[PDB]
């Protein structure tokens, strides 16, 4: 999925 | 033809060679807010007139762009900034920085040509 911004960037996310 | 215009071939040099150097002429399919819940961030199918490409995403400094409606469904951009970057799973995704628009929307009118969606895996 790239329908929600986390999904656009993983070593942003924890 | 009205795919002379568009820069055939662009979106599959962005997603196999990432060679940012390109300025490739490419026509906006649809625009669709993204998940945010803050600044609003736009997700855009892209056409270069052979394959259709919906992992781009607008720079927040070009929002303006979307919400006063000069980027706009139909209308032919040229990219002059991207960057490229891949997901831990492998998916690549393009950041639009900047662009200009070339014709707008109300002046193109359609969808150019027939593309076909970009084979990623």
């Amino acid at each position: 999925s790239l329908s929600t911004i986390n999904d656009w960037d993983d070593m942003d996310d924890f | 033809s009205m795919v002379g215009q568009l820069s055939e071939g662009a979106i599959a040099a962005i997603m196999q060679k990432g060679d940012t150097n390109i300025k490739p002429i490419l026509q906006v399919i649809n625009i669709r807010p993204i998940t945010t819940g803050s600044p609003p961030r736009y997700r855009l199918l892209m056409s270069d007139g052979l394959n259709t490409l919906s992992s781009f995403m607008l720079a927040t400094q070009l929002n303006p762009l979307v919400e006063e409606e000069q980027l706009s469904s139909n209308c032919v951009c040229q990219i002059h900034r991207f960057i490229v970057n891949t997901l831990k799973d492998g998916r690549r995704v393009v950041i639009l920085m900047e662009l200009e628009v070339l014709k707008s929307a109300e002046a193109v009118g359609v969808k150019i040509g027939n593309p076909v969606p970009y084979n990623e895996g």
